[PDB]
């Protein structure tokens, strides 16, 4: 995927070949990893969205499909099939 | 096949003539009909009202009827955080919505609550209607008028267009000098406007078409991103703790298509409309004059070209060829009682004239009812047609 950037926070621009393994990157506080369980992720095109995938320290996920566990960090993938 | 033929043909022809010498004269246009007006010493006139469009109306509305989404992004907070915002939202060419949705421990938030959330796209509109309202002062009205001289043949009517506005008109007639008219309309817009969907256009209320549930921009809107009622062709599911869906309705063209069942259909042609006008007008032939007195009485043999035809308006159509030398000349006519005594009825298509020996020429006359004789050209071989008139 390709790292950026969004008000100064990381942001994933994650593509289909993507769909299923952890999403890592190094961060000044050290290796975050994302989780993305989206089912609708697809291939890169105009429709998009873009969300947060929020911290989770220790606390089951509930009612989202992206979290990581070391800096919240922003997504966004395609729809396209 | 002939000048003056159009009018012969029509149902709808009216004879006007004037009961002065150098005074105005009222005729009425309608489309689909004609006018004859005729005058002593001067040409036989048809005039014909061809068409009434509206020129560059003003474009009251643009409504979008299918529009697309992309760059879908939600924005969300915890309870007791406050609203959350986008930059989007001030982006015009972007449709959000603030909602509430259930925070808690399992998605990012110290506390179980509802937290505020925002969710934008960016709306682009793929195919748009719009709404014109014409101004009746600004109509232009089409009127063809041919002289009525029965002249086969390049040899085209003078076409003239005028609005409501213009000045009194000095037409051109090429030979026979101009003729003057003035012409004031007689309508339908203070509360109609026109609808146009595709290149068709549909004659609707003002306030059903102001009160359509459907985005739009102001008439005056050249730039067309930022549509106002975007939500009207968007909806927002129920929102989760960090993302939300957002999606556009599809077309509604078949929609409109179908609310527009009944609704009067206005044609219209190369971007503008076209209505059916009604116009009266005065005319003036102080300026206008016979074609071709410097020519002389032709003496040589006609052939009737063909079947002397009747016509609706108690006239007859005679083609005759002119088969003697000496032209352009003047055609010799005259129509009398069974004796040849007096002078009876009287021609439409006044001084026929032979432009060219052997082409035909048609000659429209008014054989008073009864009997009558036909007299064309001088002998030797004098034409003396009978003719029954009932
Ligand atoms: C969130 O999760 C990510 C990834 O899951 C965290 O980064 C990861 O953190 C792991 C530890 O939590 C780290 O494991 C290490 O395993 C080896 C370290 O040795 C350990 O030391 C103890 C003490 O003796 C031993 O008992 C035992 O042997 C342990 O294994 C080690 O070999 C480190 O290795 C390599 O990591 C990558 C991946 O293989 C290699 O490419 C690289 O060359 C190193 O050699 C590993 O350090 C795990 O690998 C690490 N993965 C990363 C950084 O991608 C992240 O820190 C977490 N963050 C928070 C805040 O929770």
């Amino acid at each position: 995927f390709h790292l950026t950037t969004r008000n100064g926070e990381p942001h994933m621009i994650v593509s289909r070949q993507e769909k299923g393994k952890s999403l890592l990157f190094k961060t000044e506080d050290g290796v975050n990893m994302c989780t993305l369980m989206a089912m609708d992720l697809g291939e890169l095109c105009e429709d998009t969205i873009t969300y947060k995938c929020p911290l989770l320290r220790q606390n089951e996920p509930e009612d989202i499909d992206c979290w990581c566990n070391s800096t919240s960090t922003w997504v966004t993938y395609g729809t396209c099939t | 096949y002939f000048q003056g033929m159009r009018c012969i043909g029509m149902s709808n022809r009216d004879f006007v003539e004037g009961v002065s010498g150098g005074s105005w004269v009222d005729i009425v246009l309608e489309h689909g009909s004609c006018v004859t007006t005729m005058a002593k010493n001067k040409p036989t006139l048809d005039f014909e009202l061809i068409k009434t469009e509206a020129k560059q109306p003003a474009t009251l509305r643009k409504y979008c009827i299918e529009a697309k989404l992309t760059n879908t992004t939600t924005e969300s907070r915890c309870p007791t955080q406050g609203e959350p915002s986008l930059n989007e939202e001030q982006d015009k060419r972007f449709v959000c919505k603030h909602s509430m949705v259930d925070r808690g421990w399992g998605n990012g938030c110290g506390l179980f609550g509802k937290g505020g959330i925002v969710t934008c796209a960016m709306f682009r509109c793929k195919k748009n209607m719009e709404g014109k309202v014409v101004q009746p002062e600004n109509l232009e009205y089409t009127i063809v008028i041919t002289p009525h001289s029965g002249e086969e043949h390049g040899k085209h009517g003078k076409e003239i267009k005028i609005t409501p506005q213009s000045s009194i008109t000095e037409a051109e007639l090429t030979g026979y000098g101009t003729v003057t008219m003035e012409c004031s309309p007689r309508g339908l817009f203070n509360e109609m406007v026109l609808l146009q969907m595709e290149n068709k256009a549909w004659l609707v209320h003002r306030q059903w078409f102001l009160d359509l549930p459907l985005p739009w921009l102001p008439g005056a809107d050249t730039q067309g991103s930022n549509w106002i009622q975007k939500e009207t062709l968007v909806t927002f599911k129920n929102p989760h703790a960090k993302k939300q869906d957002v999606v556009v309705l599809g077309s509604q063209e078949g929609a409109m298509h179908t609310a527009l069942t009944g609704a009067t259909e206005i044609q219209m042609s190369s971007g503008n409309l076209l209505f059916t006008g009604h116009l009266k007008c005065r005319l003036r032939m102080d300026k206008l004059q016979l074609k071709g007195m410097s020519y002389s009485m032709c003496t040589g043999k006609f052939k009737v070209v063909k079947e002397i035809a009747e016509t609706q308006h108690g006239t007859i159509v005679i083609r005759v060829q002119y088969e003697g030398d000496g032209s352009p000349c003047k055609i010799p006519f005259e129509i009398m009682d069974l004796e040849k005594r007096h002078v009876l009825g009287r021609l439409i298509t006044v001084n026929p004239i032979v432009t060219e020996k052997d082409s035909p020429v048609n000659i429209e006359a008014e054989p008073p009812f009864g009997d009558s004789y036909i007299i064309i050209g001088v002998e030797p071989g004098q034409l003396k047609l009978n003719w029954f008139k009932k």
